RNA sequence: AUGGCCAGAAAGUGGUGUUGACGCAAUGUGUCUGCCCAGUGCUCUGAAUGUCAAAGUGAAGAAAUUCAACCAAGCGCGG
């Protein structure tokens, strides 16, 4: 292990004509004992540079390599270099081999902090629409998770349309994804865009003025405030859910709303998705006095 | 630091007449010498 | 499996009961006929689930509830299941549809996670569409509060009983089945030992090729006639031809009556066995 | 229910209480111990004795840990002493052998290592169920 | 010494007020909250009741503490969440009424209501982790900051959230 | 169409019977229950014949066959094999065989195009029954148990295996078979498949403590009963199977 | 105490430790209050006994730990002999988890065949090991009491090493006699100890080149039932060349079929026959 | 707390728990800090060549190739 991690350091040295004659070079020294690599942050930092640099021949078969312990790279606090690094290089059988693992532990890793987001850039970049619903459907319920979709044509992850074909799930489903999402709530996680099409999702398809429609908006008020309605505005889906949530909700909830957007009106005018929602709060807002004296004198 | 020893555990079952012959075998060496 | 009915005195609890399941609970028009809980047992979708039908509970607080109604509360409390609130949308009961809805709400803390549905009984005398609309709005935000489902059932003509024991029956099952897998599913992501086992039994193996068998099925059998043991034109049948020639131990059995030979009068030959 | 089956003929007994026999299953017991016979008679100085098919109560003396726990049922499958069967033959095996059987009838193991007696066989179904050779 | 729990729930105490008297303060090993050692009197029998509740911060020895829906909103008596008002600190809080008193018991912490809900009646409370929670309104509640201080040395700071703060 | 029957007192249908797509061999004994039960289910479409193998009663774990074929062990007497030929119409062809492991029942799970046998078989006794019975012979072992013939219930249109059965040895097996195959239990719990259990194409009796989500996964799993039961019907709706195998 | 149904260990302890000390024992059945001991009505195989007995044990360790029990007693004495080693052992384990480097531990075991097992544990858990016997006990009795000391307080402890079932597991199955099954066939050697696991339908066969092959004839004929001459799948010639050998006459063929059923006279003209074709094909000897 | 951890095949089994985010647990440490090298591979970013549009009017955009020791960043770091 001792000179193993010393030549291997040279090799990292030069690498941090002459490229490729150290990637077969380090290839065959590395050879067998990629997991304790991993292990090792100086082997880590050794591996993304080599994938990088790496021949059409040798990130297949490292990937074969790693075959067996992707979901265990994911909750390894170091391998997030490399996992990164193998993701944003588009090809169509590596992204095929590295999410059928991830499936079905969505929860326990969003749990995990770190590898929560690396579990959303993978959902955000190349993620496509079948492996992107059922990582929602996964959420929905625990039933979703375990269980491959049946024959139906309802294999998309729309709430509204799956209850619809099933009535007697609205019960389970919905408990399941307000406990999941309300967790995440206390833990102030609040910057992921699967989670925020998971808020949207449960919003739509509560009955309106209903009484847990009152304590899904006002649990999502109640915050510090400073972080999760500003990303949530930032997102895609967020902001169309927080322009439902300020349609439904009552004037003290608007006054909350408005006065936890504070000090930030010059980014969130900038994104391109925030605009929309004082769009909206601009057309559906009643009290003017209070809008005459927060969103203007900090716009114009 | 101690483990389960499979092979000790054999020859400390199966091995009851052998050390008693030793003891016999070592006094009689001690009592002619 | 639990499916659990309460309500006012004389709403057709102990008629729902009896319609759905074998047991023997009075049903007489006076306030407190049932003094005790009574246990039925009904099948649905190969399960078995039970019928348990109370007392009955008046508009009073827990404080000054005498020891029958208790036994509806006991019930309510310490049992999980489906409860089936029975309402009288006339008045036949004896008691205003005003003293039914504080009833619901007052009993409602007992309800406090289970499923709860609200059942209309006794409408072939007065349906949902004859209430004045302040009334028909006070029942609906009844649903319009929490989890609760609103069922239209009459238990004289037999119109919405088996309707609502389907959707109930249907509700539970589902609830129960998403505990189990829940269960089974640990934080750290490790599937149970029973969940795996499960998961075995509904898996189905099937050939990769996706080519089936033949199957030899004579044509016979398609046009045959099932048996009943009721019909006067049935066939005979070897138990009561034993029956009719004796008893268990004293007919004696011909065996060489099914032997097909080439000649039917070797049979009950005497066949050679040693020279 | 007391396990004394029903419809056995006489035969002759051979595996009186206190005689040990092999076990042929493969629930982790090598050999068991008879220290009780089911529907043994009541007659004085007379030790109870077993035969194929009659279930026996017996302790493990060698065998797996946990089956030396408890006292098991068992049924006699192949036995040393000949006897006779009606029709006429007189038959023996090379050795006493018996299954752990629970209070009904049913095998704890799933293999039956070397013949099984026919009185066994067709008195209890479980045992004809894992059953190889029957003679 | 002994566990620290609340008064059975009775006709009494869920619709009147009962007066008690406290003798003493005992520290045990194993927590830092220290212990009181209260005295009540039966409603129905003449004797004592001897339990033992978890001393706050500021109380003393020798008050006329009422325990009911209707005792005095100071620190020392416990209170329905129903009854005690919005943004009030309350602490050994019940998670449901009958449960003797199930969040936050540790040297220090405290929960304060930060919303009431009249029909069916819930009431909003915020646990020491900052985390969310609703209870029945029927629950009990010590009032007041349990005794232990030292609350200037908790590091509150993670990884994630940070990544996660604006 | 799945039935319930139990021989004199027990649940173990397939100790006392053997059930094939052309012919029924059911035990002898005292009454006439066993009988009648099979007689009503099949009326006179294919034969039933009253035979004891060996002077015993339990001639479902003795004999293996299908519709081509019927195999006997060594201690079977001539009387007893007479009984059978004269029995059986000629386009079935019946043949006793000097194996070691007499229980041919136990060793042997036959449908009509492929077969699975004990994997100590003698080589002999594998010739005969690819000729005889005309299918495919396979050593196997069903979840290490090397009974076959207790522990699976096989026909043309499905089979079952030991409910312990691992996910990746049922998709062996069926490929291997040509049938989808489901992991199930009868007679309430009951591992020995074989013995509590006949099933032809159209046609199983089961014990009489059955219970009703064995006995839907039964006939989904066997075609029977008409309706679908094709054994998609199994996935389509689980709420039971979970409920109830939990 | 882990066990004192009437007491009398704990009395004993009452009048002879140093004044201040801590003696605690515990019971199944209810014990009648002895001064200045602490008895309890838990259990002895059960952890909610391991939590309270930590509760009452404050941080301090245990410096003697006594086990005197035995379960009921009239079944065989196979029953009675393995069910009082268990309780000896699960006392042991307990012990471990309360008790000091250095610390003494005493069990009653009776004498069986597990007596040499459990004193192996002892062994590898302790330094100095003996059994007593005092005059008390009868004299009938197979009751022995065991004192292993100088415990060695390891960081952790193989689980396997405290698990009744890798213990009390038997031993290998010792080398069958081949020698007798071959040389005395007609003795009777009755068969009491259970069947090999794996050895099912009680049948083998080999090939008569693996005989010829075999550095141990005398194993391959006491131990196999058939010696074929059956081609194999690919085509041996040397069983091509061994069956058409003058050597082997119809007698060798014979005694080849059922091995089971020879003599000593059969038995001697098998191994000559063997010598005789391994000189023909070139064996060493 | 419909919680975590540990045992137990599971449990309507338990313990922790007489516990309630300071409490209870689990992973790493017992190389930290300061300085030096005409040290180091790159990312961002930047350059050049040759193309075709450009709401009945606003931005000047994209395509293909060659590239970049130091000339106001960063990821790393090595002795
Ligand atoms: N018209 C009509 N009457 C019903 C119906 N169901 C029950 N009843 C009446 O209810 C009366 C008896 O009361 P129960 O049905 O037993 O109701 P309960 O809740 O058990 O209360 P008790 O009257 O004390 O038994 C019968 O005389 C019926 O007339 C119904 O569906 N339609």
């Amino acid at each position: 292990l001792a000179e193993e991690l010393a030549r291997t350091k040279q090799l990292w040295e030069t690498l941090r004509e002459q490229r490729q004659k150290l990637i077969e070079e380090l290839y065959s020294i590395i050879t067998g004992r990629i997991k304790d690599f991993v292990l090792k942050h100086d082997a880590v930092r050794a591996v993304q540079t080599a994938i990088k640099y790496a021949t059409p021949t040798q990130r297949r078969q490292i990937a074969k390599e790693l075959q067996g312990s992707y979901a265990q790279l994911a909750e390894s606090r170091y391998a997030k270099f490399l996992i990164a690094k193998l993701l944003v290089q588009n090809d169509e059988e590596i992204r095929d081999m590295i999410i059928p693992e991830f499936f079905g532990k969505v929860r326990k890793l969003i749990n995990h902090p770190e590898a929560s987001w690396i579990l959303d850039d993978i959902y955000r970049t190349v993620a496509t629409k079948q492996q992107k619903a059922q990582m929602l459907r996964e959420w929905y319920g625990p039933e979703f998770a375990l269980f491959k979709p049946e024959k139906g044509a309802e294999a998309t992850a729309d709430l509204s349309k799956i209850l619809a074909e099933e009535p007697s799930k609205r019960a389970p489903v919905l408990k399941y994804l307000f406990d999941m999402t309300n967790t995440l709530i206390q833990k102030k996680m609040t910057g992921f865009t699967m989670l925020h099409d998971a808020m949207l999702q449960y919003f739509l398809n509560l009955k309106p003025e209903s009484e847990e429609l009152k304590e899904f908006v006002e649990v999502i008020k109640g915050d510090e405030g400073g972080d999760l309605l500003k990303n949530l505005a930032f997102t895609k889906s967020g902001a169309r859910l927080v322009c439902l949530l300020l349609a439904h909700g009552n004037a003290k909830d608007r006054k909350q709303i408005l006065k936890t957007y504070k000090d930030t009106f010059q980014l969130m005018c900038g994104d391109q998705y925030a605009h929309m929602v004082i769009l909206t709060a601009y057309d559906v807002i009643d009290d003017t006095v209070m809008t005459a004296k927060t969103i203007f004198p900090e716009l114009l | 630091e101690i483990t389960f020893d499979k092979e000790a555990r054999i020859e400390y079952l199966t091995g009851f007449r052998k050390r008693k012959q030793a003891r016999i075998k070592q006094a009689k060496e001690i009592a002619e010498r | 499996r639990t499916l659990l009915v309460a309500g006012f005195p004389n709403v057709g609890k102990s008629s729902f009961v009896r319609s759905v399941t074998r047991a023997d609970t009075p049903v007489e028009p006076y306030a407190f006929t049932t003094k005790s809980l009574f246990v039925g047992h009904l099948d649905y979708k190969y399960l078995r689930y039970q019928v348990i039908d109370t007392p009955g509970i008046l508009d009073h607080p827990l404080e000054e509830m005498n020891t029958i109604e208790m036994q509806s509360v006991t019930a309510l409390a310490h049992l999980r299941a489906a409860v089936l609130y029975f309402m009288d949308i006339s008045e036949q009961c004896g008691f205003s549809l005003k003293a039914q809805i504080n009833l619901f709400k007052s009993i409602k803390p007992l309800f406090a996670n289970k499923m709860v549905f609200i059942v209309l009984n006794k409408m072939d005398i007065k349906k949902f569409e004859e209430l004045d609309p302040e009334m028909q709005q006070e029942i609906n935000d009844l649903t319009k509060s929490g989890e609760v489902e609103i069922l239209r059932a009459s238990c004289a003509t037999q119109e919405g009983v088996q309707e609502v024991k389907n959707h109930v029956c249907e509700r539970l099952l589902v609830e129960r089945v998403s505990q189990k897998l829940k269960a089974g599913t640990h934080s750290n992501g490790n599937i149970g030992t029973r969940l795996q086992e499960v998961m075995a039994r509904i898996h189905v193996a099937t050939p990769m090729d996706g080519t089936t068998r033949e199957t030899f099925i004579p044509e016979a059998v398609k046009n045959l006639k099932k048996y009943d043991k009721n019909d006067p034109n049935r066939r005979v049948l070897a138990r009561d031809i034993e029956e009719a020639n004796g008893g268990a131990g004293v007919f004696n059995v011909d065996l060489r009556k099914d032997w097909i030979l080439e000649n039917p009068e070797w049979k009950y030959d005497k066949i050679p066995e040693i020279f | 229910k007391r396990g004394a089956p029903g419809g056995k003929l006489k035969m002759t007994l051979g595996l009186p209480v206190g005689a040990i026999m092999n076990c042929a299953d493969n629930s982790g017991a090598r050999n068991l111990y008879i220290i009780a016979v089911k529907g043994a008679g009541a007659r004085l100085n007379r030790l109870p004795a077993g035969g194929v098919g009659d279930m026996v109560m017996a302790t493990v003396k060698k065998g797996k840990p946990e089956l030396r726990k408890k006292v098991h049922p068992a049924v006699i499958v192949r036995q040393a002493k000949p006897w006779k069967r009606f029709d006429g033959v007189f038959l023996y095996f090379e050795d006493n052998a018996g299954v752990i059987v629970n209070p009904k009838g049913e095998m704890k193991g799933s293999a039956i290592t070397g013949p099984v007696g026919k009185e066994a066989a067709e008195l209890w179904p479980r045992i004809a169920s894992n059953a190889g050779v029957v003679m | 010494k002994a566990p620290a729990k609340f008064r059975p729930l009775d006709y009494a105490e869920r619709h009147g007020y009962i007066r008690g008297i406290v003798k003493e303060i005992i520290h045990d090993p194993g927590r830092g909250a220290p212990l009181a050692r209260v005295v009540f009197r039966s409603p129905y029998k003449y004797k004592q009741i001897t339990e033992t509740f978890i001393a706050n911060e500021g109380m003393y020895t020798g008050q006329f503490i009422y325990a009911g829906k209707n005792a005095a909103l100071t620190v020392g008596n416990i209170l329905p969440l129903s009854s005690v008002p919005e943004g009030t600190v309350v602490s050994n809080v019940e998670e449901k009424p009958g449960d003797r008193g199930a969040l936050g018991r540790t040297s220090g912490n405290y929960v304060t209501v930060v919303g009431h809900n009249p029909d069916e009646g819930k009431t909003r409370i915020k646990l020491p982790s900052g985390a969310k929670k609703v209870v029945p309104s029927s629950s009990r509640g010590m009032i007041g900051i349990v005794a232990g201080g030292g609350r200037t040395d908790k590091p509150l700071l993670k990884a994630s959230r940070a990544k996660h703060k604006f | 169409m799945a039935v319930r029957a139990q021989f004199e007192n027990s649940n173990e249908v397939g100790v006392f019977a053997t059930l094939t797509n052309s012919y029924c061999l059911v035990a002898l004994g005292a009454s006439e229950n066993f009988y009648s039960v099979f007689e009503a289910e099949l009326q006179d479409v294919i034969p039933i014949c009253r035979t004891t193998i060996a002077g015993t009663r339990i001639i479902g774990r003795l004999t293996a066959g299908n519709r081509k074929g019927l195999l006997v062990p060594t201690t079977t007497t001539d009387q007893e094999l007479q009984h059978l030929r004269n029995s059986l119409p000629d386009d079935i062809r019946i043949q006793r065989i000097e194996e070691r492991l007499s229980a041919l029942g136990n060793v042997i799970v036959c449908n009509d195009h492929t077969a699975l046998i004990h994997p100590d078989l003698e080589r002999e006794t594998e010739e005969i029954i690819a000729d005889v019975l005309g299918v495919e012979v396979f050593r196997q072992t069903i979840a290490d148990h090397v009974l076959v013939g207790s522990y699976m219930a096989l026909s043309n249109q499905g089979g079952l295996v030991h409910p312990k059965t691992s996910i990746q040895d049922q998709d062996e097996l069926s490929s291997l078979l040509g049938v989808p195959l489901v992991a199930g239990s009868v007679n309430r719990g009951s591992n020995v498949i074989g013995g509590g259990m006949v099933v032809n194409d159209w046609l199983a009796v089961t014990g009489l403590d059955t219970t009703a989500p064995e006995l839907s996964v039964i006939e989904s799993v066997f075609r029977l009963g008409e309706g679908a039961g094709p054994g998609a019907i199994n996935t389509s709706m689980k709420n039971t199977i979970v409920e109830s195998f939990y | 105490d882990l066990c004192a149904a009437p007491g009398s260990w704990c009395q004993v302890c009452a009048e002879t430790m140093p004044k201040d000390s801590l003696i605690i024992g515990v019971d199944l059945a209810p014990i009648k209050p002895i001064p200045k001991v602490i008895t309890f009505q838990s259990d002895i195989t059960t952890e909610k006994c391991r939590a309270t007995i930590r509760s009452h044990l404050k941080t301090w360790k245990a410096d003697v730990v006594l086990h005197d029990g035995a379960p009921n007693v009239g079944t065989a004495w196979v029953q009675d002999s393995y069910n009082q080693a268990e309780l000896a052992l699960h006392s042991l384990k307990l012990a471990t988890e309360f008790l000091i480097e250095g610390g003494t531990f005493v069990t009653k075991v009776f004498r069986s065949k597990d007596y040499n097992k459990l004193l192996w544990v002892c062994n590898q858990l302790f330094t100095k090991v003996e059994a007593t016997k005092p005059p008390s006990s009868r004299n009938v009795s197979a009751e022995i009491f065991v004192v292993c000391r100088g415990f060695k307080a390891p960081k952790r402890i193989d689980p396997r090493l405290l698990d009744p079932r890798s213990i009390f597991e038997d031993l290998a199955d010792p080398a069958p006699n081949n020698e007798a099954r071959v040389y005395n066939p007609e003795q009777k050697k009755r068969k009491r100890e259970g069947y090999e696991e794996g050895d099912y339908t009680q049948y083998k066969e080999t090939s008569a080149i693996e005989f010829i092959n075999t550095t141990d004839p005398i194993a391959i004929l006491a131990n196999y039932n058939k010696l074929s001459f059956e081609q194999p799948p690919n085509g041996d010639v040397a069983l091509a060349a061994l069956e058409k050998l003058p050597e082997t006459t119809k007698e060798i063929r014979a005694c080849c079929d059922d091995l089971k059923v020879l003599g000593k006279k059969d038995f001697r003209l098998l191994l000559k026959w063997r010598l005789r074709v391994r000189e023909i094909f070139g064996l060493p000897s």
